DNA sequence: TTTAACTTTCGGAAATCAAATACACTAATATTAAAACGCGGGGGACAGCGCGTACGTGCGTTTAAGCGGTGCTAGAGCTGTCTACGACCAATTGAGCGGCCTCGGCACCATGTGACTTAT
DNA sequence: ATAAGTCACATGGTGCCGAGGCCGCTCAATTGGTCGTAGACAGCTCTAGCACCGCTTAAACGCACGTACGCGCTGTCCCCCGCGTTTTAATATTAGTGTATTTGATTTCCGAAAGTTAAAA
């Protein structure tokens, strides 16, 4: 059995981990650090994610593109905060009204 | 010769369908999608290991990711995010 | 008395050497989407102004801010000591896709005995 | 009549052709197990906090009020552009060469590790 199985996650927890061995960070990692750090990250791709299915939605098609996921970026007020410094690939800009 | 190259794509993919069976993601789309997820992994743990070196603790734990998601995260999404790695953790330590 | 630099080594790194793609650019080409010349225009942004206004400008009596004693205790920082927990090794798996096989089924030649027959 | 013999019959079996049925080798990363050490801890003491009074008079707030100041005002200057027009240069096509990268085999490189000791308030 997988660990992402274990923890009920889809993504892949033990890419997490290696990668967290791979980016020098400390010598020594807890555990916990990755399952946790692998949860907080498919949070927040499936939050997105979702309100780019939403957006596209209010676009009337049934495929995410980068306009859908710039303008549900750009209209979420906390995301905005998140990722204030991005800007996307030909994810265009907002209207004035 | 063309290394096999890192991708969280078919993820991405999987937790659509679980939200949107009908959908489908652009190339562009799921291009962005992959970077999200490793633009975050960095300035969380980034952030995570530098607040353990201000603790001159040797290890990055699970305390120190929930304190660094906390910390960058907006405090509204930050809720979501530490309630969720919190309750991840605690589903994976009952194994 | 505690933070270093000698050292004494060594086994992964970071050079080298090489050929395998392969991609950039330096470049012809007719088209042809946008450039950029060219005159009014609205439209607007600034000149000039009255008088209302609003934040300073100016006095009186307040208020807090600042000390200045009077504790006292909550943490600072430090635990001296017991693990746990995770970093390593490896085994302890496995699955997926080639490999042998080996099933049974065909086409073909061998072998014995029942007719019968004949010259025994 | 019958031992020899020919003969056809009947069954034997040997050979080759798929083929569906097991099997063999390898690498993922799990988890099994095990050393050794970060971690939380074990008595702890004292720090700078933060009250807890107990003053003083320096700020400060309102009391008055005053030029400054604003804010639309208003002739009018001006300039931006909406087009209309000629240009005009932006297409976006092929291209092979000319390194650009590039990925093998080393092959030295060098600093983390292990002593050994210099130095150090």
């Amino acid at each position: 059995q997988s660990r992402s199985a274990k923890a009920g996650l889809t993504f892949p927890v033990g890419r997490v981990h290696r990668l967290l061995r791979r980016g020098n960070y400390a010598q020594r990692i807890g555990s916990g650090a990755p399952v946790y750090l692998t949860a907080v990250l498919e949070y927040l791709a499936a939050e997105i994610l979702e309100l780019a299915g939403n957006a596209a939605r209010d676009n009337k098609k049934t495929r995410i593109i980068p306009r859908h996921l710039q303008l549900a970026i750009r209209n979420d007020d906390e995301l905005n905060k998140l990722l204030g410094n991005v800007t996307i690939a030909q994810g265009g800009v907002l209207p004035n009204i | 010769s063309k290394a096999r190259k890192e991708t969280y794509s078919s993820y991405i993919y999987k937790v659509l369908k679980q939200t949107h069976p009908d959908t489908g993601i652009s190339q562009k789309s799921m291009s962005i999608l992959n970077s999200f997820v490793n633009d975050i992994f960095e300035r969380i743990a980034t952030e995570a290991s530098k607040l353990a070196a201000y603790n001159k603790k040797s290890t990055i734990s699970a305390r120190e990711i929930q304190t660094a998601v906390r910390l960058i995260l907006p405090g509204e999404l930050a809720k979501h995010a530490v309630s969720e790695g919190t309750r991840a953790v605690t589903k994976y330590s009952s194994s």
